[PDB]
RNA sequence: CGUCGCGAAGG
């Protein structure tokens, strides 16, 4: 169902639950070892995500084995479940790229080894104008992203890659550096859905 | 001619020329006066008994005039002691906040 | 509640309270009895209300004593929740007394209520 | 250590999930609400003045629209979207208040009821060009309607022969409140109570199987309210003083049946329990009405101070479990309570929800939509789960 | 029928009293040298 | 007092202990050198270099 | 990693120890009578024969120490170092005075108990090494210049890190402050392992049974907004008033109602675990205070129940056993008390079962149900297992005489409840 | 006397403006005409 | 029937 539970043998009892590694629909948790005499174990779903979470040491120092910390999270590695609609190269190096997926996620993956495979935000950045922000609250993805634009020539100082969603009445940018979405969304002023979009060089 | 006096006038009603002297110079009066030999001033520590002292003065002055203007009163102390009781656990809810950030 | 002497009517109470409630709109009056008895021994008052509704009337009928010493006009109502919520505050007050202001916007209809408080004695 | 008074451990053991989280509650969890946004109810077809007046079809799924440019639109709606369905626009009259009505014999009448700051009101009927009605002729009484500008519509069963026929009510001017025919037009009778009517509510309650006595119920601009019974000719058959509040201007009674969910059988019909009567200092005080029934000064169940300034528009849900508060002055002025434990929602109307200057509310009858209407000229719709 | 016997079994349930955040801290003055039933009436009166 | 003070990211480590037995003097080969009591968690002289 | 890391865990490792004559007297200036000029003059004879004399007034007020002044306040003990010895012996001393500890946990209002356990803070050093069994035994004490000298003595384990201002502070800590470290859960795991080795050692007394009830409510009271962190800590509380309950007196009995009864109305539990709860509380009932109590915390856990099956059959085996342990009778007296807590569910439920497990002694039924109120859902569903019992079986005369008030009372919902089932002609020719 | 009464004149009308130049930086949702939000300090 | 700025169960 997506849960995972740490029992202890020597009182019957649980020690800590946890709950939604994986998700249920992609199968839940599928392998989820320890490593043999460590603390530390290792779960994999199905949904290509890959955790490790380490158990702390006891923190009362006479009891100890009674008073078990719940286990912390640590190193992960992640993919996005459903197979990507839009491939982008970041730099010139030929070291980051950008998968525009379809389960609505946006992430950057590396080349050289795979430590830093990590989701682009979703927090919108406030509107300049001493007002709230736009957009929904509550932190449900965005829809479909179907075409995006990248280039490095002004990277950081300001808004760097933009895209275009599915069936979506603007087209909105990111920011490669802070890995998230950029403030100003551009509309399309036609009353018409974006579908191609490209910048400068 | 007690009872006709607010409440202000009967928590500074002792130390009124430290009062007076401190109104007509540029200081800041005093808070306790009389009241301050009370039972409950001093077993409130800090500023709490410059709190206790104006909530202690507020009731006095309902208690007060209540039994100075009331004639049909049985003298058992009834809304005295239903004060001394909500004075008691007024001072015992603002001593048990700590603005020590724990 | 036999002492408490004169208590507004249905009609009387309700312009009371509706002019009170332009008086907590204007900022011209001071609320509560500890402030009221304030305003009445430093002599600004227009006329105090009163509510006849609380457990001792005893904590409010002692400003009655020096409001007959200096001639100001004073009457009840016998709802302090009503006195709460007409005079702005969420809490139930007491008494409320209205302050001296010759060039207010509500002059002439302070009047009005002052004199239909007097004549009642 | 082991080969195989006990009983909640064993079953901590078991199960690992600590409450009834499913369909098997059948109320609405107190201080959580669960509520979900839809689409822009006035996003098809845009509006242009303050949405005045929001209203429901008991029965069928179109959520009526009027406002202060004149018009009246009628839209059907739904989740993913909704659309205009036909959209009447009166010349030279504005519609301060506009609702729908639905006879409660036939069930094949469909009128609309719309009026302005004028002396008339329009009657529209619906069958599927249109034609429309203008009521416009008080009989005897003239001088007393400065105005059709707040005005309900109710049923009545006339208690010697069961021909039950609709009703509209308005406002009058001095103390005044006109009863009149929704179909024919013809005056009926005039109650009054002193002071000022502010507003005033429709209970029903039943006699016997297939009858049912009105009631309505106004309030003075003071908080002492006349409940008299129209079944009869109104004469009062009771009179009771708000337990504080002075300035009161709105009063909403239901839990059961009243002008926001009105029935189709007329058996179906049902006696309200809760009534709420709102002042201007943003307070509201809420009784029942199993305790209010004979005491003549009967106790507040609650005395909510939630929101602060004057409201305007408090309304109920269809089953009698969430009050709505609405204030129209400052901005995001909109609080819903729970109403069994009198408990404020604390969750929905944070400061992320774009209510506006919120200036009308209104529930659907068996959805649990929820339209909101605010100054600017659109209608936001947001759905409750629970239901 | 059946909507009248779910509307009527959700109007017959009477006003429950809730807890919050300062519901027991008024305990910690009388919490000493209280006998234990007079602390648990004591507690149902502040639920009740 | 059978202590193990275990550290990776300096080099292979040296001992001096004290004339008499109560400070220990450490020393890495990349850059480590580290005066400090060993009875007592009393570390009073650490200093990395890069020599 | 750090070496000045692996360097504090040696120095937290080697506290107990003296290496110079500084740390000497800063170790032995720890004490809990005198001050540090005083209490660093003191040869460890002159505190042990006062303790002596501590032990003895302590022993003929209670007979439950004679095995410490034999085992470890003996003559040899002065000479006993703590860590000179295996691991092992420190091991049994470790929890020998884990032993004495919650032993004289309930005697800290006497100057015997403070003057004798001076001395194994002075001697021992559980003022550093085995302090979170000080802590926590004496916690409950937390208004008393007694704890106000344990904390400023004491070095804090990182669990109480919240007291660490109120050390050299002459204020003693508040009850919020005690309330803001019970909150946190894995300071929660550790005093409920204290407090149930407490109840197996039997020496559970209506200080801190008062205490851990009343920091039980506020954390509950603290989390009464957060469903998460309650569905967290359900089944700490919870399965300490478990065995809490497994115990013996009246007082940790009934404090373990009141957390229940406070949990409860916090949040809707599960039908299934307010049934266990019902047996657990009901299978273990002794005392008289009990009895009222439980009765209460039944009528109320059993309200808070706002979903179907909320009014259904309560089963056999625990009903047998209700009606064991509670006679049809007094069950009418606390009806018939003048205040009468909201016991609507729960007594509907009870008529619904004794009208299908029983259905023998109906004079009873009938008498209950003139005497309390009751909510029309609650009535129809009681006159609908009503009419299945009496087409399940003959019609006698008190049958007919409870039918016969529920046609005097309310005909439109016996008739409407005839009209979901038959005739009212029928039913008449049945009776 | 007359003097007298034409100080407490004019520390009549020093004491009103200053009263008012305090009054004004309390709180209210204000706004130059001095009039208040009619909203109640809750 | 002449009558009268932004904001999908927080920032």
């Amino acid at each position: 169902s997506g849960d995972l539970i740490f029992y202890d043998l020597d009182r019957r009892s649980r020690i800590h639950v946890l709950k939604n590694i994986h998700r249920e629909s992609y199968g839940g948790v599928t392998q989820a070892t320890f490593l043999n005499g460590q603390p530390i174990i290792v779960t994999s779903g199905g949904d290509n995500s890959l955790k490790e979470y380490v158990f702390d040491p006891s923190l009362s120092q006479g009891s100890g084995d009674v008073v078990v910390q719940p286990p912390r999270y640590l190193r992960s590695r992640g993919g996005h479940s459903q197979p990507p609609s839009y491939i982008a190269f970041a730099d010139s190096q030929s070291h980051f790229m950008l998968s525009a997926s379809k389960d609505r996620s946006l992430w950057s993956f590396s080349l050289r080894k795979d430590a830093q495979s990590q989701e682009m935000s979703q927090r919108l950045h406030k509107k300049q104008d001493g007002g709230r922000v736009g957009g929904s609250t509550i932190k449900s993805k965005f829809p479909e992203i179907v075409a995006l634009a990248i280039e490095n020539a002004r990277i950081g100082e300001w808004e760097n890659i933009i895209t275009a969603h599915k069936d979506e009445k603007f087209a909105r940018t990111w920011d490669m550096r802070n890995k998230r979405v950029g403030r100003w969304t551009f509309d399309t002023t036609d009353d018409g859905f974006v579908k191609s979009v490209a910048m400068s060089q | 001619s007690l009872a006709k006096s607010p409440a202000s006038t009967i928590q500074i009603l002792g130390a009124e020329k430290a009062l007076f002297r401190a109104l007509k110079t540029k200081h800041d009066t005093p808070k306790y006066g009389l009241l301050y030999h009370a039972s409950l001033v001093g077993q409130a520590t800090g500023k709490n008994k410059g709190k206790i002292a104006r909530v202690l003065a507020a009731k006095a002055a309902v208690s007060l005039r209540y039994d100075a203007l009331a004639e049909d009163r049985d003298d058992s102390g009834d809304i005295g002691l239903e004060s001394r009781a909500k004075v008691e656990n007024r001072l015992s809810q603002l001593e048990g906040r700590d603005l020590r950030t724990t | 509640n036999p002492k408490a002497f004169p208590l507004a009517d249905a009609a009387l109470t309700q312009q009371i309270l509706d002019v009170v409630q332009q008086a907590a709109n204007l900022r011209q009056l001071k609320k509560g009895a500890n402030e009221a008895t304030k305003t009445l021994n430093r002599g600004i008052s227009e006329f105090i209300i009163m509510a006849a509704d609380c457990e001792p009337i005893e904590i409010l009928l002692h400003l009655p004593l020096l409001c007959e010493d200096k001639n100001v006009p004073y009457v009840f109502v016998p709802s302090r929740v009503a006195l709460g919520r007409a005079c702005g505050v969420s809490r139930p007050v007491i008494a409320a007394s209205i302050t001296t202001n010759d060039a207010s916007a509500i002059k002439t209809q302070i009047y009005a209520v002052k004199d239909k408080i007097e004549t009642l004695l | 250590d082991e080969s195989d008074i006990n009983a909640l451990t064993k079953i901590l053991s078991t199960t690992y999930n600590y409450k009834d989280t499913l369909s098997n509650s059948k109320l609405l969890p107190p201080k959580k609400l669960d509520i979900v946004r839809l689409k822009d109810a006035n996003a098809s077809h845009p509006s242009h003045s303050a949405i005045q007046s929001l209203s429901f079809h008991p029965s069928k799924p179109l959520l009526l629209t009027g406002g202060y440019d004149k018009t009246l639109r009628i839209y059907h709606i739904d989740g993913k979207t909704n659309h205009l369905v036909t959209s009447l626009h009166l010349v030279g009259s504005p519609i301060q208040t506009c609702t729908f009505y639905t006879s409660l014999s036939n069930q094949n009448q469909q009128n609309i009821f719309t009026a302005g700051r004028r002396r008339y009101m329009h009657s529209w009927d619906l069958s599927l060009t249109a034609k429309i009605e203008k009521f416009s002729r008080l009989y005897g009484h003239e001088s007393t309607q400065r105005s059709f500008e707040n005005f309900k519509v109710a049923h009545l069963q006339n208690s010697q022969t069961n021909s039950v026929h609709g009703i509209v009510l308005l406002q009058g001017n001095n103390g005044w409140i006109n009863i009149l025919h929704s179909t024919s037009g013809l005056w009926l009778m005039g109650c009054k109570i002193e002071g000022v009517i502010t507003d005033f509510c429709i209970d029903y309650q039943p006699i016997s199987r297939g009858k049912f006595r009105t009631i309505l119920i106004a309030v003075n601009a003071y908080g002492e309210v006349w409940e008299f019974d129209l079944n009869k000719n109104g004469h009062v058959i009771r009179r009771w003083k708000d337990q504080g509040g002075v300035g009161i201007t709105k009063i909403q009674v239901g839990g059961g049946t009243t002008t926001t969910c009105p029935a189709l059988q007329i058996s179906k019909i049902k006696q309200n329990r809760w009534l709420a009567v709102g002042s201007e200092s943003g307070f509201v005080n809420l009784y029942d009405r199993n305790n209010a029934m004979t005491s003549s000064t009967p106790t507040p169940v609650a005395a909510l101070d939630q929101l602060t300034t004057t409201i305007s528009n408090l309304q109920f849900s269809p089953d009698g479990q969430i009050l709505c508060m609405a204030s129209r002055a400052v901005k995001d002025a909109l609080r819903l309570v729970h109403l069994p434990s009198c408990s404020v929602f604390s969750n929905w109307p944070t400061s992320g929800t774009p209510l506006g200057k919120v200036t009308s509310v209104a529930f659907s009858p068996s959805g649990g939509l929820l339209a909101v209407g605010n100054e600017q000229g659109k209608v936001r719709l947001w759905k409750l789960n629970h239901y | 029928d059946e909507e009248d016997i779910a509307l009527e079994f959700i109007n017959g349930e009477k006003k429950d009293k809730l807890v919050n955040m300062n519901s027991f801290t008024s305990m910690f003055d009388n919490i000493q040298n209280v006998q234990m039933d007079t602390f648990f009436d004591r507690v149902m009166k502040v639920l009740t | 007092k059978a202590l193990d003070l275990s550290l990776k990211e300096f080099g292979p480590y040296h001992i001096k202990y004290a004339k008499n037995g109560t400070h220990l003097l450490i020393t890495g080969r990349k850059g480590h050198v580290a005066s400090m009591d060993w009875r007592k968690g009393q570390l009073r002289a650490e200093l990395f270099l890069n020599e | 990693s750090s070496l000045s890391d692996q360097l504090a865990q040696v120095a937290s490792n080697n506290a107990t120890v003296a290496l110079d004559r500084k740390r000497r007297q800063k170790l032995h200036s720890a004490s809990l009578i005198y001050n540090s000029k005083t209490a660093a003059t003191q040869d460890y004879d002159f505190i042990f024969e006062n303790a002596s004399k501590a032990l003895e007034e302590l022993s003929q007020i209670e007979p439950k120490f004679a095995i410490f002044s034999r085992t470890l306040f003996s003559e040899s003990s002065i000479s006993l170092d703590r860590n000179v010895q295996t691991k092992e012996e420190i091991k049994d001393l470790d929890n020998a005075i884990n032993a004495y500890l919650l032993l004289a946990s309930s005697k800290w209002y006497l100057a015997p108990t403070l003057h004798a356990t001076e001395w194994l803070v002075r001697r021992f050093q559980i003022h550093v090494k085995n302090t979170e069994m000080l802590l926590l035994s004496t916690l409950n004490y937390y208004q008393t210049p007694v704890f106000k000298r344990i904390l400023s003595i004491i070095k804090l384990p990182p669990l109480f890190n919240c007291l660490s201002n109120f050390v050299r502070s002459e204020k003693p800590p508040t009850a919020l402050t005690m309330i803001k470290l019970f909150n946190d859960m894995d300071f929660l795991k550790l005093y409920t392992s204290y407090l149930d080795q407490c109840i197996k050692h039997n020496a559970t007394y209506t200080n801190q049974l008062l205490f851990t009830t009343c920091c039980f409510i506020n954390v509950v009271a603290f989390n009464s907004n957060n469903d998460e962190k309650l569905n967290q800590l359900v089944p700490i509380l919870l399965e300490i008033s478990a065995k809490l309950l497994a115990s013996k007196s009246k007082d940790c009995q009934i404090a373990a109602h009141t957390i229940l009864v406070v949990f409860a109305t916090a949040l809707p539990l599960k039908k299934t675990i307010i049934l266990a709860a019902m047996e657990t509380i009901l299978s273990n009932l002794d005392a008289k205070e009990a009895k009222h109590s439980a009765l209460l915390t039944i009528c109320k856990l059993f309200q808070t129940l706002k979903g179907q099956g909320n009014v259904d059959q309560l089963p056999s085996k625990i009903f047998k056993l209700f009606d064991s342990k509670f006679d049809t009778v007094s069950i009418l007296t606390f009806l018939d008390k003048e205040d009468k807590p909201v016991c609507d569910k729960f007594i509907t439920s009870y008529t619904r079962s004794i009208a299908r497990y029983d259905r023998s002694k109906l004079n009873i039924i009938l008498s209950l149900l003139k005497k309390i109120r009751l909510e029309r859902y609650e009535v129809r569903l009681i006159i609908t297992d009503l009419i299945y019992l009496s087409e399940i079986l003959e019609d006698k005369s008190q049958l007919v005489e409870l039918f016969e008030y529920f046609i005097s009372i309310n005909e439109d919902l016996v008739l409407k409840c005839l009209k979901s089932l038959g005739l009212t002609g029928e039913l008449f020719e049945i009776r | 006397v007359k003097q007298h009464l034409q100080r407490e004149t004019q520390l009549k009308q020093v004491q009103q403006r200053m009263d008012a130049q305090r009054e004004l930086l309390k709180k209210g949702s204000k706004k130059k005409i001095f009039k208040w939000k009619k909203q109640r300090k809750r």
